[PDB]
């Protein structure tokens, strides 16, 4: 039973329940985003998933506002970009200035979408926050720091993983994710959190510093470490491999590989 | 210059001009070296309020090019600008 | 320093005989010059 | 107001838009396409065989006196069937505007030569033979510019290397410069900048 | 091919300083590839770098701050006179002169000297950029080209008394490389070559691409369109680039120097090292760099040595698909051969001095 | 499709013979002008391999274009355009003999 | 900085010539250029300031001649909070 | 808003005739174009007695790239490859691993100097102005090698140079 | 009388009203050839009539030349033979028939 | 039929020991945008790259090491590669199936999609 929605003035006809960033997505248009992961469950936290429907005063989520029958998504209306605008001016807030040495610089979401739908100065005119680094492993190098709060890693351990050990601790501004407690993250699908954290709060401990995104060459493989035949991206400059990263097959490995793999 | 008078009277007749006035070697004219530390204004967008990017964004503000006639699918006769003006001779010199 | 002098020509280094167990009477280099004097001597400041 | 953005002249655009739609009146045998940029540049775009029939026609008054060949060159898009994308840029001094005339070829298909209209498209056309690997016929005298006399392949055509595929040096034994396969000390290192989002929504291609 | 001393056949031979320049700015990103602008026309560099960075503004859809349009018309006027200096100086060295070439080559390293100042380059610098210009003036630079520009002049006129009435100078010049007015259109002549044979076009005027609109000078003309009308309408030129000079002295605009864009313009270092979204600019800019919007342009200005012009066509991404550079000595060369017919030797030493050809500018 | 010279391969194949008439005739000049250690037969026997090389082209745009490029060299060599370090180009000399058996390429490098 | 078996002076890098390497040659009769100081041990050298607050920022010192700002939470007793970029250490007292 | 050079008409008045006449049997414009090298002549020379006496130099100055030190001596660079990225010639190879206490340090830090092209890029692009291009221009080498230079030929360099290079940043820091 | 137009290789008529009515008059009669329908036709027909009544109505060549606003007159009979020949190869060219041929698919698709 | 291999001037090593790759490159899992998945890419194969004993860096003698062409459709890809004369090998693009998405999953009642937190 397609019904149909209007995106920027494009009828699409989409099933119903589907979200108006999938219906976004089915136009073509990827709404910006920072909490939703198509494998995760949907949390609503990023907020940059804001967008104008016509004729509704106020913005929805995209990934979790399911569509209704002749909305409008204005995609790029004025109140669709200022409440992006104003999304990534509070992200960036207390996020501290570690690009240059942060790993994930150069392939970091919230670098992109900071260029493409935020402000390109600064109002913050207070001190920033920081947050004491938690151990989690060995293979996990953390600086939460720089977190987001965007909850993938919460909820990717709680749903794919289903090792119930990473959670939300305190309440408003100082809320911190990670373990209460010293515990390790221990799981074959751990290393996926790296890969999951859009920012480089949570980064491989083996890659860490050893080079930067733009530099690699990517060449598409398959793993064989185990029968599964997970495709994977095998990363490497100037002749030597750098970091084995997941390639997606819906069939065989959606996002993901083991820890063994990575 | 250190040039005698004799020189300098010399060297100005075989010019025709007195170049004693201007010289090419430089002199304690020139600007000083060091100088007071600079504080260089800030821009338009320099602004803590009404100052969202939307408005000042120029590179979204470009569009594909219109197309005016595509085959694929009286009227009086136009050039593709008013025709240029005739320059006008320079008042300060005409004629060199 | 002759400031009197025309502007390139008012500072000028006279090398030393001997420099880093090297005899520099005859033999001089623009490298010679030690970093703190070098700015002085190209005029990249006027305090020596 | 709005000091970072460009500013716009419509008047241009108007003007332009007339003249071209001026232009595809008189000769729509040849002209396929004619856009206005909006910073205000008028692009014709032109069958293969029109080039000299469109480009006289220009040069002579009918209204337009573009009698000065600014610069011609190609664009080589390897997806396009016709790789190649010959493009005429012209000026009209007595009415001190600039068209592009703009058309296409593939490597085999030769396309009329415009040393006729112009004259000035000689040394563009050998340089278009020399690096891209359009032939133009009826040229008085095609030959390589701006490449080595004896060199084999056709650069700027996106599929030739930067570095090429040889390497000159001096041997001792022939006591003579001599070609070698190239094999650079330090490869080029090739960076994948693009960004994974999109920049300008405005230009978004439909998802097919 | 000599008969006598008379050249029957003049034929060019160039590529033997291609460096493939075009093919390896489709590599690099729009910051990455203004260099080689500097590079394309070795004497005046800063009037490249500005095509370029008109270009690339055009095609952005961003406008260039009043102060650093203000700042680009001076050194190009600069440049322009560093460029005829230049020109007029070898040709009187290669007919014989050489003593005008110290005299104007030390202005020549004073202005150089400007540029180190202001860029830390003696010549090809990065000054000119899209968006407008990399830094500020150095305090007390403005003052020094004033007093420059006030002695310049003598020397000016120094080259002339030289040159101008010498009887030698004028037999080696008076008639040689005659170029008629339809002659010169047809075969893509610009800049000097087409006034020197009396047609009035100088793009400064005529589509003004900065702030020559708020300017005052006279573009000198010609009426016999050979080597001696063009040695006349160099100096002019020199002369009215002088008068460009003392205008744009006086009249230098307060304020920034780059767009007030840090998605286009790198942001200011303080502000880099205190401001999160800053940083995370400048890291994007000084790694990917700025997309530009899809589409083509030809941008052209009255570069000292004729129209330089860039035909520029962008694909979205952070590097030119495709940037095409038109050389005004391209076109002089290839009618070179027209000009030499019936002249003898020395003549077409003159003749190609005349046709100021860069061969930078020319192999790209 | 629009011949570049030829409507049919006969035409072509006609134009392939002129040029390799001149190519053959000149082989003695270049020898002779260039100062070449060659000889002539060395130099005809190079000209008939390149020839044989377009052979396999079964298309006459192809061999149309192919006899432009032989006939602008041709132009070149029997010009002084062309030095002696591009005539001898051709004759591979410097570059070492590259094995064509698998086991020699197995030994060398891991090249396929 | 130590001396390898081999009489070269290791690099702060830690990059020594093994007596099997044949690239030891380049230094037969010239030198092997080495920084004596090396960065690892002034940084060590440095005194850990102790500052009462639980965040602290550190410049590299001289504003804007130094490092881009940055927040150090000190709130661990164990480890000393330490400069992503200037690499000097901070705690809390007592 | 146009000047014509030449197109001036000569007076046949007898006088100006007479004049003319003189000029070409008298040789006049000889004499003061002769007159004007006199006085050449006599002007003082413009030469610098190089190498006691040295060009004329800015703080802005782009010459031998050195790497610069904290205060506490710790070297600045922290292996952003942001310079590597900006490089328009590829002259800067950046290899880096944790260092033994843990901070972000390069490896390897090499800059052709034969293949750079003294732009001023990453000394603009450095966030924690690492490599500074120095003052120092007379740095010719007897062979190709030598021009390769080396993290340790960088931080040596930076050392060497490094009294005159902060004065400079000084001087620039503001105009930046 | 000017003494010189200015341009080289541009000398100065004697008769310039009565060269530039043969020259339109020519013109005209080309462009009556053309099928009446044609855009050609028209619009040089409307320019070339209106140039006609401009020079008939103005007997001073100072006047003519301000009128006609195509800079000296010299350049107006110049501006008329180019179109006079323009016309006569138009008349081969037959540009008024429609168009040859459709572009590709994605001739001009931009960016790719 | 088409065959431009005489005329490209390509050595016969690389045009025919050559296996050249069309793919629609996978998106970089590091980042959630897809702008850099929406064309095909034509990449050749990787041959050997060793240190120059001088400094380390890594050299190539493959002069298409970096060559990397970007086509719009597979299609056109492949005429390329025809046209070309070298060997290809075509990878069918790979696009994320529909997922069907519900927040108020989160908060069942008898399903186990309820979050703990
Ligand atoms: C020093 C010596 C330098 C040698 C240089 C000689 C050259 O430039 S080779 C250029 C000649 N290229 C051609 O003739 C292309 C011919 N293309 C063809 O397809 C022909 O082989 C035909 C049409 C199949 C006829 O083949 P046959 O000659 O009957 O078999
Ligand atoms: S994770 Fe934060 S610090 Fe790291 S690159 Fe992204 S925005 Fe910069
Ligand atoms: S650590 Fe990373 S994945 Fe987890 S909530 Fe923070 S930003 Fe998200
Ligand atoms: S100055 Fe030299 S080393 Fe520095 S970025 Fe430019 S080219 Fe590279
Ligand atoms: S991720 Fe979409 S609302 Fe937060």
């Amino acid at each position: 039973n397609l019904i149909e929605v209007f995106v920027d003035g494009q009828s699409v006809m989409v099933e119903p329940g589907t979200t108006v960033l999938q219906a976004c997505e089915k136009v073509g248009m990827q709404i910006p985003r920072f909490c939703y992961h198509e494998r995760l469950s949907v949390a609503g936290n990023c907020r940059m998933c804001l967008v104008e429907i016509e004729k509704a005063p106020k913005v929805v989520a995209a990934c979790a506002m399911p569509v209704m029958k002749g909305w409008n998504i204005l995609t790029n209306s004025e109140k669709s970009k200022k409440a992006r605008e104003g999304v990534m001016e509070f992200l960036l807030a207390n996020h501290p200035l570690d690009c240059p040495i942060c790993d994930q610089g150069g392939e970091c979401d919230l670098q992109d979408q900071s260029m493409m739908f935020g402000s390109d100065r600064s109002r913050f005119l207070e001190g920033k926050r920081a947050v004491e680094d938690k151990n989690i492993g060995p293979l996990v190098k953390t600086i939460m720091t720089r977190c987001i709060q965007c909850t993938r890693c919460i909820r990717f351990a709680s749903e794919i993983a289903g090792v119930d050990d990473l959670g939300t601790t305190g309440r408003g501004n100082d809320m911190q994710v990670g373990t209460y407690i010293e515990k390790m993250f221990m799981s074959e699908l751990s290393g996926n959190i790296i890969d999951i954290c859009p920012v480089g709060a949570l980064t491989s401990k083996p890659y860490a510093f050893t080079a930067r995104p733009w530099e690699t060459r990517k060449t598409e493989s398959i793993d064989v470490m185990d029968a599964v035949g997970s495709n994977i991206v095998v990363s490497t400059r100037t002749g030597e491999v750098m970091r084995i990263l997941p390639r997606m097959h819906e069939d065989i490995n959606e996002e993901w590989i083991s820890d063994k793999t990575r | 210059a250190s040039a005698t008078r004799v020189i300098q009277l010399l060297r100005n007749w075989a010019s025709g001009r007195d170049l004693q006035a201007k010289l090419q070697l430089r002199y304690q004219e020139i600007s000083k070296r060091t100088q007071p530390p600079p504080k260089l204004p800030v821009g338009p967008s320099h602004k803590l309020s009404n100052n969202y990017y939307c408005t000042r964004d120029g590179r979204r503000e470009a569009m594909p090019p219109s197309i005016v006639m595509s085959s694929q699918k009286e009227k009086k006769a136009v050039t593709p600008a008013p025709p240029i003006k005739r320059w006008e001779l320079s008042k300060d010199q005409p004629y060199l | 320093e002759d400031n009197k002098q025309f502007f390139g020509r008012h500072r000028w280094v006279i090398y030393t005989t001997e420099m880093n167990g090297r005899d520099t009477f005859w033999d001089v280099d623009g490298s010679m010059v030690p970093p703190e004097w070098h700015r002085w001597l190209h005029c990249m400041t006027d305090d020596p | 107001t709005r000091p970072t953005i460009r500013p716009r002249n419509d008047v241009v655009h108007k003007q332009l838009s007339a003249f071209g739609q001026y232009v595809a009146e008189i000769l729509p045998k040849y002209v396929q396409q004619v856009q206005v940029s909006c910073f205000n540049e008028l692009e014709i775009f032109i069958h293969p065989d029109g080039v000299i029939p469109v480009l006289t026609f220009l040069r002579d008054h009918t209204n337009a006196q573009f009698k000065s060949l600014a610069d011609l060159t190609a664009v080589d898009v390897p997806t396009r069937q016709n790789r190649f994308e010959i493009v005429y840029n012209l000026l009209s001094l007595r009415f001190n505007s600039r068209i592009r005339v703009k058309t296409y070829t593939d490597e085999l298909t030769p396309i009329e030569s415009s040393v006729t209209v112009y004259k000035a498209a000689n040394w563009y056309e050998r340089e278009i033979w020399d690096m891209f690997g359009v032939f133009f016929a009826n040229h008085p005298d095609l030959r390589r510019i701006l490449t080595d006399y004896g060199f084999e392949g056709h650069p700027f055509r996106k599929d030739f290397p930067l570095s090429g595929y040889v390497e000159l040096r001096y041997d001792d034994e022939v006591k003579r410069v001599v070609a070698e396969p190239v094999e650079l000390a330090q490869e080029f290192r090739k960076f994948d900048l693009n960004s994974p989002w999109e920049a300008f929504p405005a230009y978004r291609q439909p998802p097919e | 091919e000599l008969s006598g001393e008379m050249v029957r056949k003049c034929d060019p031979h160039i590529g033997l300083l291609h460096r493939g320049t075009e093919k390896l700015i489709e590599y690099k990103t729009y910051l990455q590839a203004l260099p080689y602008f500097d590079r394309l026309d070795y004497v005046s560099m800063m009037c490249n770098e500005q095509a370029y960075s008109l270009a690339v503004e055009k095609l952005l859809n961003i406008q260039p701050p009043p102060r650093a349009q203000w700042i680009r018309v001076l050194f190009g006027e600069i440049t322009r006179l560093l460029n005829h200096i230049m020109a007029v100086t070898t040709h009187a060295l290669d007919i014989g002169a050489m003593t005008p070439f110290f005299w104007m080559f030390e202005e020549r390293e004073k202005m150089f000297e400007f540029y180190e100042r202001v860029s830390g380059a003696r010549m090809h610098a990065a000054y000119i950029r899209p968006g407008g210009v990399h830094q500020d003036l150095p305090l007390g630079l403005l003052d020094d080209i004033y007093e420059f520009s006030k002695n310049f002049s003598f020397r000016i006129d120094e080259l002339e008394e030289m040159l101008t009435n010498n009887r030698i100078w004028r037999n080696r010049t008076v008639d040689i490389g005659v170029v008629t007015a339809e002659d010169a259109l047809n075969y893509g002549f610009s800049g000097v070559m087409l006034r020197g044979s009396g047609i009035q076009w100088d793009l400064r005027k005529t589509q003004p691409y900065d702030v020559y609109d708020q300017v005052e000078f006279d573009v000198p003309i010609g009426s016999r369109g050979d080597c001696y009308d063009r040695y006349l309408c160099r100096v002019e030129e020199m002369r009215q680039s002088l008068r460009i000079i003392s205008q744009c002295l006086n009249k230098m605009p307060p304020g920034e120097i780059k767009v007030d864009d840090a998605k286009v313009s790198p942001p200011k270092r303080a502000e880099m090292k205190t401001s999160m979204e800053s940083l995370i600019h400048h890291f994007k800019l000084y790694t990917e760099g700025y997309q530009v919007p899809p589409g083509a342009t030809y941008t052209a200005i009255e570069a000292p040595k004729g129209e330089f012009g860039v035909y520029l066509v962008s694909d979205g991404s952070s590097r030119p698909y495709r940037c095409k550079i038109k050389a005004p000595g391209f076109a002089h060369l290839a009618g070179l051969d027209k000009m030499s017919k019936g002249h003898m030797l020395a003549d077409v030493v003159a003749i190609i001095g005349t046709q100021d050809i860069v061969f930078g500018e020319v192999d790209r | 499709v629009k011949p570049i010279f030829s409507r049919d391969m006969n035409e072509a194949k006609r134009r392939v013979r002129e040029l390799y008439r001149a190519w053959y005739r000149e082989v003695p000049n270049t020898v002779h002008l260039f100062q070449l250690d060659i000889s002539v037969k060395q130099g005809r026997d190079k000209v008939r391999e390149m020839f044989m090389k377009n052979a396999h082209v079964t298309d006459p745009r192809v061999v149309d274009l192919l006899v432009i490029k032989g006939k602008m060299e041709l132009e070149e060599t029997i010009n002084v355009w062309k030095q002696r370090t591009h005539i001898m180009r051709f004759f591979h000399e410097t570059e070492a003999p590259r094995p064509t058996d698998f086991l020699s390429k197995f030994y060398v490098g891991h090249d396929p | 900085v130590r001396t390898s078996p081999t009489g070269e002076k290791v690099t702060h890098t830690g990059q020594a010539y093994d007596d099997g390497d044949y690239r030891r040659v380049r230094f037969s009769d010239r030198q092997k250029e080495v920084n004596e100081n090396f960065a690892i041990d002034l940084i060590a050298e440095q005194p850990v300031s102790e500052v009462g607050s639980r965040v602290i920022s550190c410049d590299g010192g001289g504003g804007a001649l130094g490092h881009p700002r940055v927040y150090i939470n000190l709130d661990k007793e164990t480890k000393t909070g330490t400069c992503g970029y200037c690499g000097l250490q901070f705690r809390q007292p007592h | 808003t146009y000047k014509f050079v030449n197109m001036r008409e000569p007076s046949m008045d007898m006088k100006s005739v007479t004049d003319r006449a003189a000029q070409t049997l008298l040789w006049t414009e000889l004499v003061r174009g002769l007159g004007m090298t006199l006085s050449y002549l006599f002007r003082e020379p413009a030469t610098i007695n190089y190498p006691f006496e040295k060009g004329p130099l800015s703080p802005r100055f782009r010459g031998e790239h050195a790497l610069r030190r904290y205060p506490s001596g710790e070297e600045r660079c922290i292996a952003c490859k942001l310079c590597e990225a900006v490089c328009p010639a590829q002259a800067i190879t950046i290899e880096a691993e944790p260092r033994a206490d843990g901070s972000r340090r390069t490896t390897r830090y090499d800059i052709d100097m034969t293949k750079c092209i003294y732009c001023g890029f990453c000394q603009e692009a450095c966030p924690v102005d690492a490599i500074v291009e120095g003052p120092n221009f007379e740095f010719s080498t007897e062979t190709h090698e030598e021009l390769l230079y080396n993290k340790e030929k960088l931080l040596n360099n930076g050392d060497k140079w490094e009294a005159e290079i902060a004065a400079n940043i000084q001087a620039d820091y503001l105009y930046r | 009388l000017k003494k010189t137009t200015g341009l080289v290789g541009l000398a100065v008529c004697e008769t310039p009203h009565e060269r530039l009515k043969i020259l339109y008059t020519k013109i005209l009669d080309v462009l009556g050839q053309i099928p009446k329908n044609a855009a050609y036709r028209k619009y040089t027909e409307q320019i070339t009539n209106e140039k006609l009544g401009m020079v008939k109505a103005e007997p001073d060549v100072k006047k003519l030349e301000e009128q006609l606003q195509g800079g000296q007159i010299e350049e107006v009979i110049l501006q008329a033979e180019n179109e006079l020949s323009l016309a006569r190869k138009m008349l081969r060219w037959k540009p008024w028939e429609p168009l040859v041929e459709e572009p590709p698919a994605n001739q001009w698709k931009w960016p790719i | 039929k088409l065959d431009i291999t005489t005329l490209t001037g390509v050595p016969e090593e690389h045009i025919k020991t050559r296996k050249v790759r069309i793919f629609v490159p996978a998106r970089n899992n590091m980042q959630s945008g897809v702008n850099n998945t929406k064309k095909w890419k034509m990449e050749f194969d990787t041959r050997e790259r060793w240190e120059n004993p001088l400094m380390g860096w890594s050299s190539t003698a493959d002069p298409l090491s970096n060559l990397v062409l970007t086509f719009s459709t597979k299609e056109d890809a492949v005429a390329f590669a025809e046209k070309n004369g070298w060997s290809f090998d075509v990878e069918e693009r790979k696009v994320p199936k529909p997922k069907s998405k519900s927040y108020g999953a989160n908060f069942s009642w008898n399903k186990r999609t309820r979050v703990s937190t």
